[PDB]
């Protein structure tokens, strides 16, 4: 049996500018089997309200999703996708490169 | 998921063709089916033909045009086993299936030696069967409702590689011969 | 595999009964329909279901309805019994919702107004022309059942207690005795024939057997003649010389 | 002059922990979900608006019987499979089946199966025959093979139904289908390490996602990083390519629904 750990892709909507309002997109792709658990993170902690499209079907068997949220960047405020699946002994964090 | 039309009734001679045609209007299709239907039985399945052309299944074979939205069924060497309605039917874009009102095919027997008598039968304590006539005659119930005629049985009596023509007439009237009793 | 299995073949019901027919398939197949079938048009359903734990109406659902709990079973429930539901209906299955049907044997249905218009069938046999024995060599038997009503019959000849088909031939539909009537009786006849050799043998005893489908025993009857039941209805003639 | 496609995916998995459906099965027209179906709602229903304007309830009503006994078929398919290999526990069916329109008018369809994410039975429709992976595959590759009305039903379905379905459902979505959103792109210098320079070109607000981004000497250029086509959540795309320059030692070049761009 061939288990895909997930790509985690985060990036923001437009060219981010700090005080400028975007979307924080967290992109997870090519993983297997479908179970998995996506958080976005501000300094650490948990961000409620998150937006999520359904699960999607590639044609290579594997599958996607993508994660968003509203929010305005800063300077000081750092920002994360956090994502567990079988794969995973423990959650990724993956944090957002700040273009 | 539209339309579909097939003869009500065809007839044909023993050892002899038939093409039973149904015509069908749809946007949509997912194959086109005969089933083969005898008196008082189950319809049973025959023929599928989804794709142009023809299949062949010993004295059956099903035809299938697609841009005419045409089918028919062949029936070579045909038996008097071959007496049934065949049901004309097919599956419309979502799987529904759309029924033919069915052709019932009659097989006339070839009546090698035609012999046509009318006999009055003993009675139980008045019954006349016509018999042995050739299949191009039909028999018709007269209009007096005090007298009963059958339509015409094919009976076979493989004991003397034998077919035979009948209809039998009754009534109760103390004035009824069976002679000139069948028109 | 047995196919489908569709019990009863044969129903009378009064207006306004109920009514399950009973239809099982030992085939494992996930679809399951419900037809009647009425003179000059196509099978028309009643419900179908695409698997157990589904059902959905078909074009002519009303006065019906149906269950789907088990893979195996299909029963058709008649909610109230009308004289439009007068029919024959068919139990179908298929592997799949474009795989090829099939069929139960059927449930011949007449439902009427009265259980007074039950009649069975007289039965009577008229023995062979001594004329066509002597023109044919063949010897021609009659067999007359009158005044049933429903025309739910199947008629069986036997030559010396065995049922016979070689020879045989009964009319594929019943006259009507009153054509004009709604709730006309029947009559239906059938024809066994034979050498003139095998009638004349005093041996052979020939039965013609009406097996007539009416009420139950268990039905209330408040008129004088006989409760017009289920019944096996006969009549009988001896071969001989003369 | 694109191409569109439709494709219905079926996802059964066998023993789910109680948060997973034993099936799902959603429809595409390109990147585009249009329809939805799962054991837990048993309920066909569209994923797109314009799906939803333009089929009335009786095509949910209908679909959503298939899609039961559809439901059905596949975990009594998966447990056969799961049979055969003799595996216990968790495993996963997979299905795709569609046809993509192509501009010069010609079509093509198709339809495999996937047991644990990988490739199992792949269907051809031209030799009417199935392809298996393996000795377990190839048992079932028997038994289909052996239908032959089953395989011209499925060749009629991919060549004529799959492709009616198509045109119906790019008429419903033309407006979303068939729009073009230009590509905005930039191209940024970065000094990724001391002396050593690299050129990003970066598009977004581009639809469809398809897009062609290399870069190219005064002849393409060897090693060049590729960003993926990545949804921005707005119905519109980015993507990037970079090149790093040699010491004393270009133009980025785009192609986007027809139209060329060059930033040099
Ligand atoms: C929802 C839907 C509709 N039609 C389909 N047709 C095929 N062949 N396969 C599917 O999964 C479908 N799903």
């Amino acid at each position: 049996m061939i288990q895909r750990t997930p790509k985690i892709q985060v990036y923001s909507r437009h060219p981010a500018e700090n005080g400028k309002s975007n979307f924080l997109n967290c992109y997870v792709s090519g993983f297997h089997p479908s179970d998995i658990e996506v958080d976005l993170l501000k300094n650490g902690e948990r961000i409620e309200k998150v937006e999520h499209s359904d699960l999607s079907f590639s044609k290579d068997w594997s599958f996607y999703l993508l994660y968003y949220t509203e929010f305005t960047p800063t300077e000081k405020d750092e920002y994360a996708c956090r994502v567990n699946h079988v794969t995973l002994s423990q959650p990724k964090i993956v944090k957002w490169d700040r273009d | 998921g539209q339309n579909i039309d097939q003869p009500t009734e065809m007839t044909a001679t023993e050892g002899a063709i038939v093409q039973i045609n149904c015509t069908y209007q749809t946007s949509g299709f997912n194959g086109l089916f005969w089933y083969q239907q005898h008196a008082g039985e189950a319809p049973t399945f025959l023929s599928y033909n989804v794709l142009d052309g023809l299949e062949e299944k010993g004295r059956f074979s099903s035809f299938l045009s697609r841009s005419k939205g045409y089918s028919y069924l062949l029936l070579k060497e045909l038996q008097m086993k071959d007496s049934a309605s065949y049901l004309c039917a097919f599956l419309d874009s979502n799987y529904q299936l759309i029924w033919g009102a069915g052709t019932k095919l009659i097989i006339k027997p070839d009546i090698q030696n035609p012999d046509p008598a009318v006999y009055q039968l003993r009675d139980s304590k008045s019954v006349c069967l016509f018999t042995d006539f050739d299949s191009q005659t039909n028999v018709s119930q007269s209009k007096d409702s005090d007298v009963y005629i059958t339509d015409k049985c094919v009976l076979d009596m493989r004991s003397m590689d034998f077919k035979s023509n009948s209809a039998v007439a009754w009534s109760n009237k103390s004035d009824f011969a069976c002679a000139n009793a069948f028109n | 595999n047995a196919g489908v299995t569709q019990t009863p073949k044969f129903q009378v019901l009064k207006t306004g009964q109920s009514m399950t027919l009973q239809c099982a398939q030992d085939m494992n197949h996930n679809y399951m329909y419900w037809y009647r079938q009425d003179p000059g048009m196509g099978l028309r359903l009643i419900y179908y279901s695409a698997s157990e734990g589904t059902t959905d109406k078909g074009e002519v659902p009303n006065g019906y309805n149906v269950s789907r709990s088990t893979t195996e079973d299909f029963p058709l429930r008649l909610l109230s019994a009308a004289p439009s539901q007068t029919s024959v209906y068919f139990c179908a299955s298929s592997n799949r919702e474009y795989s090829p049907l099939h069929f139960g044997n059927g449930t011949r249905l007449t439902v009427t107004e009265d259980l007074n218009k039950v009649f069975p069938p007289e039965v009577a046999v008229f023995e062979p022309s001594e004329a066509e024995i002597s023109h044919t060599q063949k010897a021609t038997l009659v067999c007359l059942a009158t005044g049933f009503y429903p025309d739910h019959v199947e008629l069986s000849w036997w030559v010396n207690g065995k049922e016979v088909h070689s020879g045989v031939c009964t009319d594929p539909q019943p006259l009507k005795e009153q054509p004009a009537l709604n709730d006309s009786r029947y009559a239906l006849s059938s024809r066994l024939r034979v050498s003139a050799t095998f009638w004349q043998d005093p041996r052979n005893h020939f039965r013609c057997q009406v097996q007539f489908y009416g009420l139950s025993e268990n039905d209330e009857w408040t008129q004088d003649r006989a409760k017009p039941v289920t019944q096996i209805v006969s009549a009988e003639a001896w071969g001989r010389a003369d | 002059m694109r191409t569109h496609s439709l494709r219905y995916f079926r996802l059964g998995v066998s023993d789910p922990i109680h948060g997973v459906p034993e099936f799902i099965s959603v429809g595409y027209v390109d990147s585009h979900p249009i329809t939805t179906y799962d054991s837990v709602t048993r309920q066909k229903e569209p994923r797109a608006p314009w799906m939803a304007e333009n089929l009335a309830p009786d095509h949910w009503e209908r679909y959503t019987q298939l899609l039961r006994g559809w439901q059905q078929m596949f975990k009594v398919e998966l447990k056969r499979l799961q049979r055969h290999y003799n595996h216990s526990g968790s495993h996963t069916y997979q299905r795709m089946i569609g046809c993509e329109l192509l501009e010069d008018g010609s079509t093509t369809g198709f339809l495999q199966y996937a047991y644990d994410g990988q490739d199992f039975l792949i269907f051809n429709k031209d030799t009417l025959s199935w392809l298996a992976v393996d000795n377990v595959a190839h048992t079932i590759k028997q038994a289909w093979e052996a239908n032959q009305h089953e395989l011209l039903y499925q060749k009629n379905w991919l060549e004529e139904e799959c492709i009616a379905w198509l045109k119906r459902f790019l008429e419903y979505g033309k407006d979303t289908l068939q729009r073009t959103e230009p590509p905005l792109v930039r191209v940024n210098r970065k000094e990724t390490f001391p002396g050593v320079t690299a050129l990003f070109c970066k598009a977004h607000g581009f639809y469809p996602p398809e897009i062609y981004m290399t870069w190219m000497k005064n002849e393409i250029v060897q090693e060049i990083d590729y960003g993926d086509i990545l949804p921005s959540g707005d119905g519109t795309y980015q993507a990037w390519a970079s090149i790093e320059l040699d010491p004393q030692s270009y133009s980025c070049h785009v192609e986007h629904s027809g139209v060329h761009m060059v930033l040099q």
